[PDB]
């Protein structure tokens, strides 16, 4: 629609603008409940083809459920938690004696009941394979009538069709410990997903965003047993609960701003150690840092609020003063001066430094810019692969309007022989104290003689 | 005509505890959802007394205390005070009308 | 954070107005906001929403389509264009800026000032 | 049972003690075999329904067959080593000429033999699928005895049922090169591994508690391809081998204890850089830093060894006294006094820094805390819900005793205008070292004029 | 077949050369197309038994139709950059109307024909399912003729062999949000696969490369949505495009040069940070930091070139001078003295350190080594287990030649009273000008009194 | 690293007492620590097994059920109940301390004294 | 009647080497089990010279060394010494009597 | 990065020989080479190839199998057994040390001097 | 003999474009791949003066520009001069026959 960037040439850092977006800010707990069976014995002396058939799948069915019986760089400035939480509390919940009972029993009629447990909590209880209501009269009394004989061969068929979803299910959790991510399509088929996402307390904007997006949400969730006794084998499928809704998420990027010296490898550097979203929620932006747990699904962003940080919205004055002294702006430093080219949300914004060649080719025409040493900035309009040093990128190939704020690097702004290169996290406002303090620390020693 | 219903005839003296109770259907409150409490004294525009059931804005006083249980919320004003005379509010989130709003309580003194 | 709108007076049913909503906050793009009515005797209502960047609006059911909202977020303004004027229009409008809950529900934060809008006669 | 923890004010470190462990001291490696056939030719002039589908079977096996031959923040400060070095091993041992004829002959009476071998190491070779003995005369003959035709129609669905397991081995391996984790239900049947488990040479205490574990050995394992040819398809399922049981194994959380001060963003910063688990072993100390790498089912974890530091058990004492000089605790230095959470086994740890709005929200009450500055802490009864600025925290709400041992930060036994905030590892020694050299720096300035 | 190795104990680097490669210098997209069928309606007012089979089975489809429809140390100092973008680009060029009527009349009688398209570009887009010509004359006749009656009973089985491969591909998609790595078997099947390998515009040396590993490839790929709509559902699997073919990559792994001082923890330590493979092309070394990203299937060793930095080839001679003045090594420098053990790909570096306990242990002799104090290297050939303090790791067996230069550890180099100890990442250069400002600080306030 | 333990008498058969071992050690937390017994004449046999918390109790076959085998992690001590007594208890008993192996089995490392239990008439 | 068996009847001069020899069953020893032996002087308690069929503890000379061989283990010594009379023993890990013990050989010079 | 070669002259046909050519790069382990010839009259055609250690061996249409190409990775040389010689194999040969591709082809760059074999009488 | 197909035949007087043409078959040029020009100046060895259809080398003039599209490739010298007497080629990468290389267009002076 409306993507728009902005290049800033102070510090070499994109700010892709118009990315309305969806945090994560709570959770919502929904017990799947299979209604499984219970057989006695299968005994069947009389031996036959299809008898064996369904004896195998019988055989399948109770390792199943015998199983599942069984089966009861600003990263490190962060916070960390468990993110299946609520559905640990709500297994807890469950595994209360007493309570599984009023599930069935609330379960019996209606097809999406709603329970209200001891703890004062409402989860969502609703049956989706019904397999107690199948093997009840289609299979166990045609097992024991005709001498452990079918008289039909698509029932087996059935069966299996039937089972598919229950051995799926063992699979998928036996594979993944007790808690599975993402959760798949037999665990939870789209049409129960939808139809139990317009059924929870949520704003109806999410309701049309989350039933829009269905993917995103299939890929956040998490499903953690619980109670398998009592046939009645039941799991919670923590579903994401949505905060805000369309808040402009600017999207932040950078690389090395380093000097454009060449002799030997005696270089300054800085590069703005901020990469990543900035949403807007509440009051005040939330940061997350970690671009491989936000996903940018269209134009619109699911991020995981939980690994997010928080800041005043003076940060967004950070993206057009560095030197502001309303937000400190985080930047670290570095001598070393490698060829970097980052691609962002449009263009590529790339860093050429000692002897590389780096070109912004078109699959078209060839070779149209050949980057010089020093940040620089390519539109995705008139390209379509950037090729720095020995490597190749392909930029993103999505619409929009870029612009280009011209000005000139803040590494001129400093002084190469007091500059200190040792900070892998600082600040704009530390960097500069630490510039007064070894200038004082040279007028000193100078006037000491 | 709205799906909120609450008695709007409620009155009580300065001094003692006055409550105020309002209950929906079955699509809303019960269904997982939150109700809120406004008020609307003549002249100023409403401002909310207490949301999500439980808690309370900057300045709002001891008086008020909400709270929700199934399908019906009430809120009670302990030591009533004189200028509290105005009209208390439930708001819900009816899946149907969306953002549904109650009757309203004329809450006067006597 | 108060909220101040502008707009109101008698207009005759049938025809299409504006009526704008003059919002001077410091963070208004993430805030979602919506507008209510109320008239004497019967009880206040609901008349329509709007969440940060317009792509997930939605309308009451004693009133839908008619009813024409938008929001510049540049200008931080809001708008109705008020295509259909029955009876039970005349009302105070107000203008309300609430926060997203700790789920996904609003509880209609600092109310404008409220504007009386007139369709009788 | 009893996870109890304690909270230490000192550093605002949460330690959750009573975790009895099981580490994977070792390996095992064992070679399942799948018993293959090969089919001269399928040709088939007559054409029927039944024929088209076991042809398409056929085809869809000998394709698998084709493919299965074709397919022949303290933790820089660690130890990287390959985990796949012993099925590596096992199928070099194997790739001579003259043990895929022993383990034919070793393997056919008995189901569950033990193979010698040649380099003296004993492995356990085993059938799981026996195609072999099915292939060899169910379909053949009766596909060139009616003129390529089948009298019943079960037959195709049971050779269904028994090319699901070697098709999933086909996919499975597959996408993962020839290295995967975990390792599949029908990659190794649960029965089946409970038989391997109960059958290979370990402690049966190691018996029952892998058995009743069954879930975390799968999720640990790594499956390796080995010989294809010769009909003989095998490949090396090497299983943890765990060795200290039930040892005490505390956790270490820590949050970052920055100063109470408010006037810009002065702040000086200790987060202790050790969180993560210990586990007691031998006469040491197993550190695990690596939170993603160790599984915490049920109230017993098992931890990967392998990616584990050594520490003397001085770091007990680590936990009461900062200052001990017996260990040296390893804390970071920094600046920036961003609000942040951790949330512990029982209780959750927050420190809401600068100005920020955090609470302990119970879904039946509200606010219960509301934060003030400093590191605080919070138990699980009581809570379920912590909110630090704009994000919300789940708290584990597993049962168990809290205890808060009061005290006062480390932030106040050091100066802010001496303090050093670079190191983004260093100790209390190295820390108190440079205060020492700058305070002798200080002196001998002022002692200079 | 030649992997050599070599061991410097300069730095302790192990350093294993001869590992002819392959790059990933390019991507390409291909146009996958499931040729897709619409069913106006299946009403089957009759019922039976193996109808409600077909029913259930159509159903399944029409609900996965709808689902796709609605489906539409070094690690810091790199480059990031999106992987995808090259099928995105494609998707882009794809959704504007009019190309995949285009695709559909191009693709009607060949099966493996090439569109032009409107950008240029040449796609291979092909069909591997032909759905459409199976739904034509072969279920809605039929249904529609014997009152809603299948007369057979195997055309259902038939149709669940059919349409297991677009189940299967509505589940990884959905599964994986849009774009899932790595493609599945099913997903594009292993002779599609070399048939189309083999018909890309690529060199014929690397058709047999990735015809002989079509394992990295698999598993290197990236599949993406594209249009769904007018019964012809495709998808665009961005395929690897390797470059330089059997170039050598040396692979450098280091270990902790801690001092050999035993008083307290005052260590003076030394640590390499330049793990990661070397590849050479063109006339400069890519280096590729990440050890996860870098596969090393047999001994050639695909890679990602877009995790990458480029070098010039002085870095060579990184290996064997460290103090060398014609390319700038990198180290980091640290206090803390854990003994650590890495495995290289043949033998294992080992550094046991304070009071530590190691050995190298052969499984048919004992213990055979029990290394000493500083970094020490064992070969393969001898052991095939190293135990450094309590963890034990399994060093590869695979065979080749060792070399042991001998030297003197570079700790010993350096001045323990005034070595800088807080560089993360530095160089020879930066380390020895720090020490030589320090140096001259000390000669200047010894001469200031 | 050497363990004392005391305890020992004759015994009435029939009758329970208790057993108990007094280790000094200063890591008993994650040893696995046994109970064994020889008797004059016939082999030196095995008793009893305990793996660090107390979750897994391993018992021998030529007694399963009688002896109960328990341990304070608190006071460092082990302790024996000898419910139920034959005439093939009397034996010398030793605790033993014993590590975990390079697998998972222990080797019966450095012994205790030794305590004579007598059980004849 | 334990599992292990060893002849309880070897005994040599000091001066040669001597070997005990002592076989198990296939369910311990050689389904990948080891087999170590411990030392029993009368007066002070029982310790073990070596474990895990190869490796000796911190104090033990150069006399003893053992090996395991398929359901089979030995310990030899070289050059007896006359304080070497004592019980060897041999352990092994019996899926059934779990920690079984040998029947202990009495060493003794002549 | 000129290439140089020498070892023509005349000779007989049916026997086999040695051309060797004597590549002088810096980065001698990457590039990838191929082999040319070009008779007088007809154009130019193609011989062999040759990259990297030496396991991706390919040969022209015209000559397959008779001319066995090898390299020299530490002696910085290329070298070409002409098994059995036929009347179309007199011209003048060329090295060439093409580098890389975009995708993966090779452009054929700095060529050799071109070392003139006959193989006429 | 060779695919590639060029009119060897092709010359012109110095001051005017010359545009030189070459055609494949389907296996080469059209199916994805590059055609790359060289120059065959007598004495001193061939060099190439466009790769990869668009690109150029160090020491090139402006004089020549090349292209490709579908099957057929071009390459255009605009101002010709005399020294340019020479053998231009085209080469592609036909699937069968590997490099295969064009039969040559003499381009003279007049």
């Amino acid at each position: 629609q409306n993507i728009t960037e902005e290049f800033y040439q102070s510090t070499c850092s994109a700010v892709s603008k118009g990315y309305l977006s969806a945090l994560r800010t709570g959770w919502y707990t929904s017990v799947i409940t299979i209604e499984l069976s219970n057989i006695k014995e299968n005994k069947c002396n009389g031996t036959d083809a299809k008898v064996k058939l369904i004896k195998q799948e019988l055989d399948k069915y109770k390792n199943a459920v015998t199983e599942l019986q069984l089966l009861m760089f600003l990263g490190f400035l962060l916070g960390v938690g468990s993110a299946i939480a609520s559905g640990v509390a709500v297994c807890k919940v469950l595994h209360l004696e007493g309570e599984v009972n009023k599930i069935k029993s609330a379960l019996l009629s209606t097809n999406k009941a709603v329970v209200s447990l001891s703890n004062g909590v409402s989860v969502l209880t609703f049956k989706v394979l019904d397999l107690k209501n199948y093997i009840d009269k289609q299979l166990l009394p045609i097992l024991n009538k005709q001498s452990c004989s079918i008289s039909n061969i698509e029932t087996v068929i059935e069966f299996q069709q039937k089972n598919n979803r229950l051995l799926e299910i063992t699979r998928e959790f036996s594979v993944n410990a007790g808690v599975t991510t993402p959760v798949s399509t037999y665990m939870l088929t789209n049409s129960e997903l939808l139809s139990l996402i317009n059924d929870m307390p949520i704003t109806n904007d999410q309701k049309k965003l989350m039933s829009n997006n269905v993917q995103i949400v299939r890929q956040q969730s998490y499903s953690i047993m619980c109670i398998i006794k009592e046939e009645v084998l039941a799991y919670v499928v923590q579903l994401p609960l949505y905060g805000v809704i369309d808040t402009p998420c600017w999207k932040l990027h950078t690389s090395p701003l380093c000097t454009t010296n060449t002799k030997e490898g005696s270089n300054i550097c800085l590069t703005r150690t901020d990469r990543g979203w900035y949403c807007d929620n509440a009051g005040s932006v939330s940061f997350f840092p970690q671009a491989e747990t936000c996903k940018v699904q269209s134009n619109r962003v699911f991020c995981d609020t939980m690994n997010s940080l928080t800041l005043p919205s003076e940060v967004n004055l950070c993206n057009v003063d560095i030197f502001n002294p309303k937000y400190d702006c985080k930047i670290m430093t570095s001598k070393t001066d490698v060829s970097s080219s980052v691609i962002t949300s449009l263009g590529a914004i790339v860093s050429c430094y000692g002897k590389t060649k780096c070109t912004a080719s078109n699959k078209n025409r060839g070779i149209i810019k050949t980057f010089s040493n020093g940040c620089d900035y390519v539109s995705n309009k008139g390209v379509d692969t950037v090729s720095v040093g020995n490597t190749l990128y392909y930029v993103n190939k999505q619409e929009g309007k870029s612009l280009y704020v011209k000005g000139e690097p803040i590494i001129n702004f400093y002084d190469p022989l007091v500059f200190p290169s040792d900070e892998f996290d600082a600040s704009i406002s530390q960097v500069n104290e630490k510039i007064n303090q070894s200038l004082a620390f040279i007028r000193k020693s100078d006037e000491l003689l | 005509q709205s799906v909120l219903t609450q008695p709007p005839s409620v009155s009580g003296a300065p001094g003692q505890r006055v409550t105020i109770s309002c209950t929906g259907s079955s699509s809303n409150i019960g269904a997982g959802f939150d109700v809120h409490w406004y008020q609307h004294l003549p002249g100023k525009a409403p401002k909310v007394i207490i949301y999500e059931n439980s808690h309370r804005p900057s300045g709002v006083p001891d008086r008020f205390f909400g709270s929700k249980s199934g399908t019906s919320a009430s809120l009670s004003i302990s030591g009533l005070q004189p200028e509290d005379e105005a009209d208390y509010y439930c708001q819900s989130y009816d899946r149907g009308l969306d953002w549904v709003f109650g009757g309203g309580t004329k809450l006067t003194v006597l | 954070v108060q909220l101040v709108e502008s707009g109101g007076g008698l207009v005759k049913p049938g025809e299409s107005l504006r009526l704008s909503c003059a919002v001077s906050g410091s963070m208004f793009s993430s805030y979602v906001m919506h507008w209510v009515r109320q008239a004497p005797g019967k009880g206040l209502d609901w008349v329509s929403s709007i969440t940060g960047g317009g792509n997930y609006i939605s309308y009451a059911d004693s009133v839908k389509g008619r009813f024409i909202i938008s929001r510049d977020n540049g200008r931080n303004s809001l708008s109705l264009q008020m295509s259909s004027l029955r009876v039970d229009d005349t009302a105070v409008y107000y203008c309300v800026r609430g926060l997203s809950g700790v789920m996904g529900v609003t509880w209609f934060d600092s109310w404008g000032q409220g504007t009386l809008v007139t369709v009788s006669s």
